[PDB]
Order: structure tokens, then sequence, then C-alpha cells
């Protein structure tokens, strides 16, 4: 039959794999943690090998067809080898398009802009980025904001109206519609009855959420806005959009940076411990070996030795070059490590506690086959990895650890506080990701001709984020593509996604832990049972529909905006009183 | 008549996937004599004491010995799951047993000391819906000591006979040899006395 003839394939793919893939892994870990040439040549070398022996894999798995197929693991790991990709274009094409892909992430990589009044004073994008992180001024930032706008931007736009046709031209190749579809494709899964999904459908389910969200937003837009004009005096309507530049950021991804002059009150002091955590000689074992006893509280594995033999914790004190930013590894046979240049601060207390929950993540599904060794879906593990964190910086675990006093006195301005700063950093975001997703699957469809890109773009700045830019902006500029995630093809719907599914764990977790009170207040530490149903969770890997692992843990099949609005209760209500009738 | 500990004092202490097992009957045994010629550094004794170890008549001794590094010790406790308990060694509890580990001093000149201190990290048979590990019955050997016999070179390297696949973790001994025995009793009980 076909289907044992598919599963004796796929057992020696699984043979061959699991050494070739590791070796792979080992080379790239190598060179990252020790910046040489000669690390770099090896970590080619078998990246080279790794990609070779995919192809030549991928070409056999052509000759067994799905429809003579009827276990959902042989058929499911099958359609993930006999895909093309950009091998359906013709020769030229794709080295076309890998010309304008590279030549795109390099204008974006290359920002400069300089002072109009000062040319000698040039900053790169990271010092023009500082400058908005904490600037105060209006012309100030509206200069670095029209200069990034009109320096990296303006020059992206023949790039990418080539690199939408290509990408729906090799889409349309694949059997799509469009390369938005493609993008889509990624929550599509079958099922029997309910947990099957569609590419169709994923639209009106982000829809219908950014409906249930949106009147939290208007509630915290108008607070902002309130706030915003005695900040900036003459600038902004009492009852219009905010200005596009004054909003923290470059572009106003996050709000978090607006807190200094959002604070409900200046008297009220913050929660902090990295003092505490100098004064009682706190190290980087000891924070990662806090993190491990917190995970084995709710009844999940201890590391491996290997773990803490291999893993890098500190930076190096021998000088090697090491690319310091916080990853969490799994090499393949056994092999978890963290890549990490700690220090002794809260900041880098609470990602600890989020990468390990990366590493028990990967440690859960580790006996599944090659293919299904991910999370259900895109945003399954930054969901898992942020609400632990959650639970983690509530001052009733830090008060439990000792960090903090237990005179410690809990008021409701604190937690006004906090749930405001929360807020701006995930509240504030949801509408920019929603409306730069929904604009660029209208682009790719074919929704807005290329006569007016701006024209629409803006227009939904005005009326999904409510933000009106300071400038007006022609059909020479593409203001979306001065963004990271869209000159470098990123997807940017996995942000929508891991919010709404992070509380909705969290609640399921806050309910068998049998918690009272509000949620924001949850600790899950010493609860076997809320380890339990998240590890049942945990433990499919991709080898489910992601709705049934989503029920396996929240209950549901369906991702629901009810428990973010539900943690944020507090806040909403404190927000009513404090705007009247000032909203919107 | 007594019986000779020298076989444990002599070359060197295999690995702990291939632990050596001594047994002893009818003997007169002394092991205030045999903890003296190590840096004991831990002794942890399960339905017996440390002292009552020593003294009473037992049917039978066993002693399960490997090499093992002591600031591994973690990891080989009762109610740990790992490697080591799963793939490596799993202590049996159903009879009186002690667990020591101890540091060779300078003076054993008989004991060698091995290259490297090596280990298991999995142990499987592979489908295509993934891996069936296989796990150690307590006081057993694992299913893959045929394939971890041909030796591990470098850290997780791993040996296939076509239906089972191990994969191995090494890395080299510094200073003086730490080594790890298990002392069970099992109780006609006038055969060993002290
Ligand atoms: C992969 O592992 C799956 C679940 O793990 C096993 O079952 C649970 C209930 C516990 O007993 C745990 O210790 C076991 O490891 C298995 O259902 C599945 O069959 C495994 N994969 C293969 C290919 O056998
Ligand atoms: C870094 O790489 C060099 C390449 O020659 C190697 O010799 C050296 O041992 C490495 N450093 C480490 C592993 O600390
Ligand atoms: C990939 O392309 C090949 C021809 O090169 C075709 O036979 C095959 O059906 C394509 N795969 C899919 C999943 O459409
Ligand atoms: C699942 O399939 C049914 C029947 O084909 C369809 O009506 C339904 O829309 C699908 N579910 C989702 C969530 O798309
Ligand atoms: C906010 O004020 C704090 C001091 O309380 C300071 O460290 C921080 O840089 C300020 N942030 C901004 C964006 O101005
Ligand atoms: C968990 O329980 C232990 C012992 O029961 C206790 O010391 C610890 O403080 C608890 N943790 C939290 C976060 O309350
Ligand atoms: C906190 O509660 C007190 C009474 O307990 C109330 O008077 C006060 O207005 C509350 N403050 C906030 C910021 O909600
Ligand atoms: C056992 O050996 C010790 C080693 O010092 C010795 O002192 C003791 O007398 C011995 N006990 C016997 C032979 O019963
Ligand atoms: C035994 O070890 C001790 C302490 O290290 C040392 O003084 C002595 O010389 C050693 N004896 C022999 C015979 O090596
Ligand atoms: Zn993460």
């Amino acid at each position: 039959t076909t289907e044992e003839e598919a599963r004796r394939f796929l057992v020696k793919f699984n043979h061959e794999a699991e050494n070739l893939s590791h070796e792979s892994a080992l080379a790239s870990w190598d060179y990252n943690t020790n910046i040489t040439d000669e690390n770099a040549k090896k970590m080619n070398e078998a990246d080279n090998k790794w990609s070779d022996f995919y192809k030549e894999q991928s070409k056999i798995a052509q000759g067994f067809p799905l429809q003579e197929i009827k276990d959902p693991i042989i058929k499911l790991q099958l359609q993930i080898l006999q895909q093309n990709g950009s091998s359906v274009l013709t020769a030229e094409k794709r080295k076309r398009l890998s010309t304008i892909l590279t030549t795109m992430s390099t204008i974006y990589s290359t920002g400069k802009v300089c002072n109009p009044n000062n040319p000698q004073q040039c900053f790169t994008l990271s010092g023009l980025e500082d400058i908005m992180e904490k600037s105060k001024d209006y012309h100030e930032r509206l200069w670095v904001w029209e200069g990034w706008r009109s320096e990296v931007g303006k020059q992206l736009r023949p790039l990418y109206e080539e690199y939408v046709e290509l990408k729906n031209e090799m889409a349309r190749g694949n059997n799509y519609k469009d390369y938005g579809d493609y993008w889509r494709g990624d929550y599509e899964t079958e099922g029997e009855k309910g947990y099957n999904y569609s590419r169709n459908y994923l639209m009106e389910d982000v829809d219908r959420i950014f409906l249930e969200i949106k009147p939290l937003y208007e509630q915290l837009h108008a607070y902002v806005r309130a706030k915003l004009m005695k900040a900036y005096p003459s600038h902004i309507s009492p009852t219009g959009c905010l200005p596009a530049h004054l909003l923290g950021d470059m572009w106003g991804r996050f709000w978090t940076n607006l807190y200094n002059l959002t604070v409900p009150l200046e008297k009220e002091p913050n929660i902090d411990v990295t003092d505490t955590m100098k004064k009682q000689s706190w190290d980087a074992e000891k924070i990662f070996k806090e993190a491990e006893k917190f995970y084995s509280s709710v009844g999940l594995p201890n590391m491996t030795p290997g773990f803490w033999r291999d893993s890098m914790l500190t930076e190096p004190s021998d000088g090697r070059q090491v690319v310091c930013h916080p990853t969490a590894w799994d090499l393949g046979k056994n092999d978890f490590r963290i890549k990490m240049c700690t220090k002794v601060t809260m900041d880098d207390f609470l990602t600890a506690h989020h990468e390990m929950g990366h590493i028990q993540y990967d440690m859960a599904y580790a006996n599944q086959s090659y293919l299904l060794r991910n999370g259900a879906n895109e945003g399954f593990h930054e969901a898992v990895g942020e609400v632990m964190s959650l639970s983690v910086a509530t001052p009733k675990h830090l008060k439990g650890m000792g960090l903090l006093p237990s005179d410690f006195s809990e008021n409701n301005e604190t937690e006004i506080n906090f749930l405001l700063k929360q807020a701006l950093t995930i509240v504030g975001t949801l509408p920019f990701t929603y409306m730069l997703e929904k604009w660029r699957w209208m682009v790719f469809e074919g929704k807005i001709p290329k006569e007016q890109w701006m024209e629409k773009w803006w227009e939904m700045k005005r009326e999904i984020v409510g933000v009106v830019e300071p400038l007006p902006h022609d059909e020479t500029y593409c203001d979306p593509a001065s963004l990271f995630h869209v000159a470098n093809d990123y997807s940017f719907i996995r942000y929508f996604t891991r919010t709404i599914l992070e509380f909705q764990f969290q609640e399921a977790l806050c309910r068998t832990a049998k918690h009272q009170g509000p949620l924001h207040k949850c600790d899950i530490s010493n609860s076997t049972e809320a380890g339990k149903k998240l590890n049942d969770m945990l433990k499919l890997g991709k080898s489910t529909p992601w709705t049934y692992a989503l029920e396996k843990i929240a209950e549901t099949k369906e991702m629901d905006a009810k428990p973010l609005l539900n943690y944020f209760n507090p806040l909403f209500r404190w927000l009513k009183e404090q705007n009247g009738n000032s909203v919107g | 008549q007594e019986c000779d500990f020298t076989p444990m004092l002599t070359g060197t202490p295999p690995p702990i996937y291939n632990f050596k097992r001594l047994v002893f009957t009818n003997c007169n045994y002394n092991l205030t004599k045999l903890l003296s010629l190590f840096q004991v550094s831990e002794f942890s004794c399960h339905q017996v004491s440390p002292s009552s170890l020593a003294t009473g008549c037992y049917s039978s001794l066993t002693v399960d010995y490997f090499a093992y590094s002591t600031d591994m010790s973690s990891y080989l406790q009762p109610g740990s799951a790992g490697e080591i308990v799963q793939f490596n060694y799993k202590q049996d509890f159903s009879n009186p047993t002690c667990r020591v580990l101890a540091t060779v001093p300078q003076n054993l000149t008989t004991i060698t000391k091995p290259s490297n201190y090596a280990y298991l990290t999995e142990c499987y048979k592979t489908s295509a819906y993934g891996k069936n590990y296989l796990y150690n019955a307590p006081g057993g050997y694992t299913p893959c000591l045929s394939l971890a016999s041909r030796g591990f070179s470098t850290k997780y390297q791993s040996h296939s006979d076509g239906e089972l696949t191990t994969t191995g973790y090494i890395y080299p001994v510094t200073g003086n040899l730490q080594m790890a025995f298990i002392i069970s009793v099992q109780y006609d009980t006038n055969s060993v006395c002290p």
C-alpha cells in the first residue's frame, strides 16, 4: 500500500534527520557563542549539508499522494515535506526575488538621518531610536520621524512594488490565491467536528476579537490623549487623533515610554528588588536555580546536567565575541541550552523565567516525530513563555521568595499603576498589529491599488488606531516598509494571537489553582494541578489541531478576548471614572 | 572466612551505564576498613542506619560500583527523574540499601583513572510516530548496553542497530577520581555476618 511505504520512508527520514539537524545546530551554537572566521565557515558547511539532505528528501515525498493517506500524523508529516515554495518560480524570477529581499534588508539596516539645522549631527538607526524613546520636544521628534520616513522608507517603494508581485506569483504557483493567503495558511488545520480551521476564517475571527477589545482601547486612548494635551500644549485637539510622532517609539508600536507622563500618582513608588538582589549577593547561577525551583514547584521536570555544564549564563571573561541576545536552544539529541549574558536585575530575573518556559515547552514534546516538534501554531511558544512571567512578577511571589519585605503594604494605587503600565505595554499594541496585518492582506490581495497605498494606510491609521500623521505623505513614500518586519519579510499576526492566547491560558491556570480575588493577583506556584493541565497541552507538540491543544488547557476551541478584558477590569473601571464623557 | 574487596580496588571503574556488581555470600566482611580507603563524601542509607549496616547477619551482600562525579549527587537521588535514573541506573529500594559517593585518594594506586566520565542521554526505538523510550528496571541494565559498548568519542554521539538508538555524553575527568557504590543487603540469614 501507499501508507506503508510512506511510513517506512518517514522512519528512515527521521533516522537521518536526528543526526544532521543536531550537527547543524551544534555548529550554529559554536559560532554564536564564539565569533570567528573558522566557526562561520563550519556553520555554513553544516547548514549546506542539512539543506541538501532536506531538499533531496523532499523530492522523494512527492511520490506519495495525500488522497491515499488516512493517518492524521503520516499525512501531516508528508504535507510539510511536499511544499515547493519559491522553487515554483522560473529560475530568473527566483534570483530576482532573492536580490530584492537582500537589497531591502540592506537598505533598512543602513539607515542614516542627519539634523536639518546641524548637518554634522548624523545618527544611525539605534541612536535615532534612542532619541525618540527619551525626547520631550515636538520639533526634535518631528524631524527624526520625518527623516526616517523619507530616508529609509522612501527608497523601498520601488522594491516593495516588485516584491508584492513576485511573492504573489510564487504563492499562486503554490496553489494559493495570494501571498497573504500563504501567510494565513499557518493557522489552517483539519478536524472531525469543530476542530477544523480555515485560512478564510482567520480574518473574521481577528475582526470580532478586535471589536471585543476596542472599548478598552478607547478608554486608554482617551486617558493618554488627555495627559499628552498637558504634556504638549497647543498641538493636540481635545477630541482628535494622537499625533504619530509623540507616542514614545518610532512607529508607535508600544506606548510604554509614555508611562512617565501617564503615571496616576508620582508619589507612589514602584516595586524594585534590584537593590535587594545586590544586597543578598545573587548571581546568574542563583537566578537560574530559583527559576528551576519555580518550575519544579508546579510539577515540571528539572534541567538536564548538560544544561548546566554547556549553557552560557554570563558574558565571557576571556574577551570572546558573543552575540548577546537571550535565546533558548533545543539542539537535538536531548541537548537543551540557554544563551544569555545575565546581570543582577529584575528584568534578567524575569527573562530567566521566560527562557526556562521556552526550555520546558521544548522538553515537553521531545518524543514527537522530527517534523512535529514545534508549538501548536506560531503563537503558542511565546504565550507559554509570557504566562510564566505574568505569575512571577506578582508581589505575592516576590514576598514569598523574600525578595521584598513581608511588611510590604499593597494598596489600590499600586495595583492601578501596575495595571496601567501593563496596558500601555500590552493593550496599546493590538490595534497597530491588527491594522498592519490588515493593510498587508489588502495590498497582497489587490484591494489597495498601487496608486493609493498611502492614502489608505493613513486612512486606516485614523479609523483603527486613532493616530494622525504630522505631515502629509504622497505616493513617493512607503511608511509601513520603514518597519523591521515589513522590509525583512516577517509575519506580524503572531503578536496579535499570542496575547489573546496568553491570558486565556492564565485564567485556566488560575481557576485550577483555586485562586480567589482579582486575576492580576494570581500566582500558580506550589500548584501541581495547574502544571498537570499545562503539560497536557505542552506534550502534544504539533501532532494535533491547535484547537484541540487549546481545548486541552483553556477548555475552549475558540480564541476569546473575554479573559483579557477580565484581567484589566479594575483598570477599565478606574479609567471610566477618570475620563467621564471624554472618550472618543 | 572473609572476602576480598580487591576486585573493586583494581583497574578502571566502569561507567554508570555499565556498572560492576559484586555479590558476597558466606563471608565475614569488614566495612569499616573499606570506606577508610576512600574520602567518603556522601553516605545516604535507606531502610538501614549507616552504623546499622556495619553490623548484623545478612543472607547476601551486593555492591554495585561505577565512576561518577560527586557534583551529580542530586541526579542519583530517589524521586528524581532524568536520564541517569532512566537510561543509566535505577536503584532498587525493595531491600535495605545504602548509597556512598567517595573520592579516590592519591594513595590508591591500583585504581586506574578512566579518560572521561560518560553516561547515556537517550535509548529508544524509532518509528514514524516518534521515539519510544526504553527505561531500566530497578537494579538492571539498559537495553542499549550492546550499542553503548562500542564506545563514545564525542558528546551526543549516537549508535544505532537499525531498531535501537543510543546517545552518549562524555566529559574529561579533572583532579582525583570520584566513585559511587551501592550496597544492598538481602535477608537462612546466617551466611554473611560481621
Ligand atoms: C510520546 O509520548 C507520549 C506520551 O508520553 C507517555 O505517556 C504519558 C501518559 C506518560 O506515561 C509519559 O511518561 C510517557 O512518556 C506517548 O503517548 C506516545 O506514544 C510517545 N510517542 C511514541 C512514538 O511512542
Ligand atoms: C573559539 O574558537 C576558536 C577557533 O580557533 C577555538 O580555538 C577556541 O577554542 C574557541 N574558544 C572557546 C571554545 O572558548
Ligand atoms: C511541488 O511541485 C511538484 C513539481 O515540481 C508537483 O508535482 C507537486 O505537486 C508540488 N507540491 C505541492 C504540494 O503542490
Ligand atoms: C469547519 O468545517 C465546517 C464544515 O466544512 C465549516 O462549516 C466550518 O466553517 C469550519 N470551521 C472553521 C472554524 O472554519
Ligand atoms: C522615566 O523616569 C525614570 C526615572 O523615574 C527614568 O529612569 C526613565 O528613563 C524615564 N523614561 C523616559 C521614557 O523618560
Ligand atoms: C511554596 O511552598 C514553600 C514550602 O511549602 C514555601 O516556602 C514557598 O514560599 C511557597 N512559594 C510561594 C511562591 O508562595
Ligand atoms: C483606594 O481605596 C480607597 C479606600 O480604601 C479610596 O478612597 C481610594 O479612592 C482608592 N484609590 C484608587 C486609586 O482607586
Ligand atoms: C575492621 O577493620 C578495621 C580497620 O582499621 C580494624 O580496626 C578493625 O579491627 C577490623 N574489625 C574486625 C577485623 O573485626
Ligand atoms: C598517602 O597519602 C598521604 C596524604 O596525601 C601522603 O602523605 C603519603 O605520602 C601517601 N603515601 C604513599 C605511599 O603514597
Ligand atoms: Zn520568547
